């Protein structure tokens, strides 16, 4: 115990959104993934 | 406007050569050697142009009076520029030594660096055949000049003149491929001879004309980069020069023609055509860069084919031409330009050497042993050391071939990264762990080379801490290609 | 006896393959 | 006959690589065949401008003869150099 | 049982520093291999500077 | 043992030792024995 | 996490501003800034929940924009307790230097360059990319610690050509690094955990990490750094060495290639197998051969870390948790038999081994702890190597036990050469010639001493705090094993 | 920021190498620094902006998706 032992758990808490961070992350890669097949398209511009 | 960053180094230029020859032709200052103070002037003439060039970000662009005549700049050409003035920076402080301990009186090596650098200015923004001649020409001038300027020593005018000779040679077939392009396809801009050279296809398309030229064009090109089936000279052009001329021609020069082979090869002409040559290139400059430097024992020649195999690990990046690769490429110009800057400044505080191999450099752990310090550290970049910066560079150049589908480039560059970085540790073991041999003592560092190999020890150590910024910059300057 | 060993280690790793193969 | 006057400056150009090849020991005949070869790119930067009808041809090949010029005049100036007095 | 461990120790000697002598082996004839071939196409390419 | 005669300062290392000594259980529980036993206990009233 | 995460570096930066030959404050305040970091961990550990399979403390900064390949730091089940064990012994290198003038081995040095967590960083590091960067990042400082203050034996150097098909080897996984990172775009660990590879390149991939991780672990063909390595290597130097650079490969091993290439790891089992098996059965013959203590010690935790890959094979629970507690029982053991070994080297300056004797009388306190801790580098059944150990075992849980039955060899002849060389080191009224010098161990030594026992006792006697707080995670890895 | 500590480093590693000690004002123009570090991230921003307007561009190009 020792007086504060029952709130010295709460320095973390559940918060499960980190998942949609992965989710959201492999929406970052799944763009990512056409990094190098672009290239020069246009010779309509300037 | 839009060329206030020319306008000004050039009458910088002449208002320090006026100035100059005024002085050391004087009587009344009892001759003084006006060098380091044409420098000084020379370096903030720089400072202010790169001021004067990074401030008008957008002004570049001011006029179309230049756009299709002589010179097109763009984001690309401003990142680039704004980098060539920083590498002619810390080259022409690294050499204030150079002019009051070494006796020169010849403030005019200021002024025509000063020149070199308006002749690369007009490089990295040189879009059009023509144009790119000429400021290459300028710049490999004044640096044939500068590089054959000692003339007591025997030793560097022979080392000069085969430069000339290697660079005069070199951009004889650099314009012969600008013949035969121009010949063959009737126009020299770039902007030009990109709609001429979509579909070109020359293995599949038979047009002679236009393969010879582009395969002359990066033949003159990879003689300037002193690439490896034409370096021909390099090692002995950077050996018999002066110290600081070699720091010149071997840094910025790069910086210089990549930037313009960016240019033509991705702009100009783009195809996987012409990037065959380019891949032999790379692979055969690992190989070199590797072999060579596990051979070599001058310093100044270890220098030389250490710049020669990273040029290779260079145009990896160049061998294919998605934007990950180009900005690999860039990202490999900036680590090997300053950790470039860095090794010439080391080579450049050990002024009381004379020519003398890695066993006289030995000490350096006893005497100065923070330069040793540095010495290891700039030294495990170029090997590629993980937490370091040049290990940044090799790797996201070895990531961009791999994901060009050059898993043997990539394999090629890894054993050559790796037998480097065997031969880098090994050299800076002989050089802490043992090997007194003969203890040379060394005159002091002066501020200008301690803050350019301070603040370059820093960056290479502290780069992975934090790559957002030039990721960024190498990114943006690939997209704008 | 060094390269002995060696076959005879990928000869227990088939002697779990014949297991597997038991079911 | 554009091919008479090319190859033709094309095997001049030849010859001028060829005479750097061989000569790497006298370097006087190196910077001839430099001036050489660069001839052979002005000839045919002439060759090619008369050739197309286009300008642009000449204009690089005046400005190619004024930078060849300054080339073997430093050239000349870093040979004399070298034989030190 | 004591010959058979004193026979079997002197096998066992035998069999794991031979192996261990041709890796060494191999290593340092592998290593001149390489320098050797590299040597010879590099006295072509420097005799062509006087072919 | 010493306090005062701190020579190499040992202190430091000391008051280390006692505040791992007080490191407690905390209690934590949350663990996959423990979800176990209410979860799979569910299970066993399904019994 | 977010502030007590870079303590290390903090206090390393902050006394480079520090030269101070007066070497008590640098001591002082380098070794409370060791101490911290390691409450910092342990607080940390507190901070656990067991029922996760997301990473406990998670944080980022960006790192290059595009495809984000940033600083994604994680600490769930096993890395909980590898930076524990990090922070743990780094203190204790820390403080077997409060050595008086400490001159030459100038004092600030040695804290600034072992007060770098690049160990935290990967044992956390969860991208497997900048996680690369990390192991082969330490060797740095690992050079300059093992040579620098290092006992020097030979002229200071490495096996070239094995140095060479080391890092070889280490830029080799690099390349299958970059496969998997464009392969399919996935920046880290969890996403590369998501993601599914072409079996045909999951082997290639697979055996690609291994070069590098197979160097890290010591390996049959290529663990000869190790011996030759510690030798030279300082009393501090051999203390990380074992206690960290030996776990980077298995821990890659759990990581970056069981939950990564289940198809390649399934169709690679049996050569982990006997790799492990053979490795065992060479480093427990081989200190016959070798008369080196340092070497002795050396090969004795290439056999516990050849253990430890024959138990990190499995989809057991027991199976991998038996592999990382013999992780964190060998950081315990070994490291504590090197300052063990580096107390019996310092005391007696001697670096022949035969030379060792009379220890009984000189430091007969040393004769005990040598044998606490020896009698754990064979795994005496109590201690916590034994339940590491045994778990390892128990690993052929699904299996039918043929490996097992090399790991035979691999311990049986373990545990006779330890307690030969325990004999061997402490046999006999064997007089020395050190001129009645007889070094009786310090209460800092005793000191340094005493945290390695404590987890030692605390882990064999209770091991709940340790399986407990890992379950969780080992039980997710195997199922995306499955 | 910490680009106060890496000027004082800056500077007192030049000190550290021309065999100076490590005393004297220049340590007080590492606030320079500061400016360079605040200046530098606020670049970062900066060109992390124009990348990603670069970068829509190129979206916008390469066939659009046709
Ligand atoms: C692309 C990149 C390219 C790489 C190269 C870039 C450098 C470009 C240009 C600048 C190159 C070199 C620096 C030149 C510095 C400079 O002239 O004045 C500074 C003044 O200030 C500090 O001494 C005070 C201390 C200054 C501390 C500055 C800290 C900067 C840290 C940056 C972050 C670290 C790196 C992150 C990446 C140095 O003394 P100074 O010249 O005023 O005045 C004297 C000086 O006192 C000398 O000892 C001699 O008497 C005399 O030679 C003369 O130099």
């Amino acid at each position: 115990i020792m007086e504060f032992a029952e709130n010295l758990v709460l320095r973390l808490m559940e918060n499960p959104e980190e998942r949609d961070r992965k989710a959201r992350e492999h929406i970052y890669e799944m763009h990512e993934r056409c990094k190098k097949i672009k290239e020069m398209w246009a010779l309509p511009i300037r | 406007l839009a060329v206030f960053p020319e306008i000004f180094i050039i009458n910088a230029t002449f208002i320090l050569l006026i100035h100059g020859v005024v002085f050391s032709t004087s009587k009344k200052y009892d001759y003084p050697p006006l060098a380091s103070n044409v420098g000084w002037l020379g370096l903030l003439s720089v400072l202010i142009t790169l001021l004067l060039l990074a401030a008008g970000a957008p002004l570049l662009t001011i006029a179309h009076l230049f756009w299709n005549n002589l010179f097109r700049r763009d984001n690309f050409t401003y990142f680039c520029q704004i980098f060539l003035l920083l590498s002619t920076a810390g080259t022409i402080s690294m050499c204030f030594d150079f002019f009051d301990q070494e006796r020169f009186d010849a403030f005019e090596f200021i002024v025509l660096i000063l020149l070199s650098t308006c002749g690369m200015l007009f490089m990295i923004s040189a879009y059009d055949l023509i144009a790119m001649y000429l400021a290459i020409e300028l710049q490999s001038l004044c640096f044939y000049v500068i590089a054959a300027s000692k003339r007591k020593s025997e030793f560097s005018t022979e080392a000069g003149l085969k430069y000339l000779i290697l660079g005069a040679f070199s951009s004889g077939i650099l314009l012969f491929g600008c013949s035969m392009i121009y010949g063959s396809t009737g126009a020299t801009h770039f902007d030009q001879l990109a709609k001429i050279l979509t579909g070109y296809e020359i293995t599949g398309a038979r047009s002679s004309g236009i393969f010879m030229g582009i395969l002359f064009i990066a033949v003159g090109f990879l003689f300037k980069i002193t690439a490896v089936p034409f370096h021909m000279w390099a090692p002995d052009i950077y050996e018999g020069s002066p110290t600081p001329v070699t720091a010149f021609l071997s840094i910025a020069p790069k910086i210089s023609i990549f930037a313009n082979i960016l240019r033509v090869f991705i702009y100009g002409s783009y195809g996987a055509t012409l990037q065959q040559i380019f891949f032999f290139c790379s692979i055969a400059s690992m190989i070199l860069g590797a072999l060579a430097a596990m051979a070599q024992t001058k310093v100044k020649r270890l220098l030389a084919y250490s710049s020669i195999g990273h040029v290779g690990y260079i145009c990896i990046g160049f061998s294919c031409g998605t934007i990950e690769g180009i900005q690999s490429l860039l990202i490999g110009i900036f680590i090997y330009a300053l950790m470039t800057m860095d090794a010439f400044a080391i080579v450049l505080a050990l002024r009381q050497t004379r020519v003398k191999y890695i066993a006289d450099l030995g000490a350096l752990a006893k005497t100065n042993p923070i330069l040793a310090i540095t010495f290891s550290i700039t030294m495990f970049s170029y090997a590629g050391i993980p937490p370091l910066a040049g290990f940044c560079s090799k790797f996201y150049l070895f990531f961009a071939a791999l994901g060009c589908g050059a898993y043997f480039l990539a394999l090629v560059g890894v054993v050559t990264s790796v037998i480097g970085c065997f031969y880098y540790i090994r050299l800076v073991k002989r050089m802490f762990f043992d090997t007194p041999r003969t203890w040379i003592l060394y005159e002091p560092m002066d501020r200008n080379k301690s803050l350019l190999l301070a603040m370059t020890s820093f960056f290479i150590t502290l780069f992975l801490l934090y790559p957002s910024p030039l990721f960024s910059v190498t990114h943006q300057m690939a997209l704008s290609l | 006896g060094i390269f002995g060993i060696a076959l005879p280690i990928i000869v227990y790793k088939g002697i779990v393959k014949d297991f597997h193969m038991q079911d | 006959d554009l091919i008479k006057y090319f190859t033709f400056s094309m095997i001049i150009f030849i010859l001028g690589i060829w005479g750097i090849l061989l000569n790497r020991r006298n370097i006087l005949i190196m910077l001839m065949s430099i001036e050489l070869m660069l001839l052979a790119v002005n000839s045919n930067f002439l060759v090619f401008s008369v050739s197309l009808d286009d300008m642009m041809g000449q204009v690089f090949a005046l400005l190619v003869l004024t930078v060849a010029a300054a080339e073997s005049a430093i050239g000349l100036a870093i040979f004399v150099i070298t034989f030190r007095v | 049982v004591l010959n058979d461990f004193l026979v079997r120790s002197f096998l066992r000697f035998g069999y794991e520093v031979s192996f261990e002598a041709l890796d060494k082996g191999a290593i340092e004839i592998l290593g001149p291999y390489g320098i050797s071939y590299t040597f010879r196409r590099l006295a072509e390419r420097i005799s062509q500077l006087q072919s | 043992k010493w306090e005062d005669w701190e020579l190499p300062c040992y202190i430091t290392s000391f008051l280390t030792i006692v505040i791992l000594g007080v490191g407690l259980n905390a209690k934590p529980d949350l663990s996959i024995e423990t979800w176990a036993h209410q979860k799979a206990l569910e299970r066993l009233e399904m019994e | 996490l977010s502030g007590l995460i870079l303590c290390p570096v903090l206090g390393s930066i902050i006394l480079l501003f520090i030269p101070n030959s007066r070497i008590r404050l640098i001591r002082l305040i380098g070794l409370c800034a060791s101490l911290i970091t390691f409450l910092y961990s342990l607080v940390l550990w507190i901070q656990f929940d067991s029922s996760t399979a997301k990473f406990q403390f998670v944080e980022s900064l960006r790192w290059l924009p595009y495809e984000n390949i940033n600083f994604y730091l994680g600490i769930d089940g096993i890395s909980l307790f590898f930076v524990i064990l990090t922070t743990f012994l780094i203190p204790i290198c820390i403080l077997v230097g409060w050595s008086g003038m400490r001159s030459y081995g100038k004092e600030y040095i040695i804290a600034f360059l072992i007060c770098e967590f690049l160990m935290i960083a990967v044992f956390c590091m969860l991208d497997l990319l900048l996680f690369y960067v990390f192991p082969e990042s330490v060797l740095i400082p690992m050079f300059i610690i093992i040579g620098v203050w290092g006992s020097r034996q030979r002229k200071i150097k490495a096996a070239y050509q094995f140095f060479l098909y080391t890092l070889l080897g280490s830029l080799f996984m690099l390349l299958a690094i970059l496969l998997i990172l464009f392969q399919t775009g996935t920046t880290d660990l969890q996403i590369l955990l998501t993601t599914e590879f072409s079996e045909r390149r999951q082997i290639f991939l697979w055996i690609a990490f291994f070069a590098s991780f197979a160097v890290k672990v010591p390996m049959v063909p290529v663990h000869i750094w190790l011996p030759e390595a510690h030798v030279e290597a300082p009393t501090a130097g051999s203390v990380i060495l074992a206690g960290i650079l030996l776990k980077f490969g298995t821990y890659g091993f759990l990581r970056f290639s069981i939950p990564m290439f289940p198809e390649a790891t399934l169709c690679f089992t049996p050569f982990i197998y006997t790799l492990s098996a053979i490795a065992i059965i060479y480093t427990s013959l081989t200190t016959l051969r070798q008369i080196d203590l340092k070497k002795i010690i050396a090969y004795s935790s290439v056999a516990h870390m050849n253990l430890v890959t024959i138990g990190m094979f499995s989809p057991n629970i027991q199976g991998i948790g038996g592999s990382i507690l013999l992780m964190l029982s060998h950081g315990l053991v070994s490291s504590a038999l090197f300052l063990c070994v580096g107390v019996l080297y310092d005391r007696h300056k001697t670096r022949l081994v035969r030379y060792y004797g009379g220890l009984v009388s000189t430091m007969p306190n040393f004769s005990t702890i040598f044998f606490s801790f020896t009698l754990a580098n064979m795994s005496l059944p109590g201690t916590s190597s034994f339940i590491g150990e045994f778990l390892i075992l128990v690993g052929a849980f699904q299996r039918n036990s043929l490996v097992a039955t090399l790991a035979a060899l691999g311990m049986i002849l373990g545990a006779a050469y330890s307690l030969w060389l325990y004999n061997r080191v402490v046999s006999g009224n064997l007089k020395p010639d050190f001129l009645h010098k007889f070094s009786d161990l310090n209460g800092r030594e005793v000191f340094i001493f005493i945290p390695f026992l404590v987890g030692l006792v605390w882990m064999g006697v209770y091991p709940k705090v340790f399986l407990d707080c890992m379950h969780t995670s080992v039980s997710n890895l195997v199922q995306h094993g499955k | 920021m910490v680009g106060a500590l890496l000027g004082l480093g800056t500077q007192m590693y030049s000190n550290a190498l021309r065999k100076l000690p490590y005393m004297r004002h220049p340590w007080e123009h590492v606030v320079g620094m500061g400016l360079g570090a605040v200046f530098a991230n606020q670049l970062v921003k900066w060109d992390v902006k124009l990348k990603e307007d670069l970068d829509v561009m190129l979206a916008k190009a390469r066939a659009a998706n046709e």
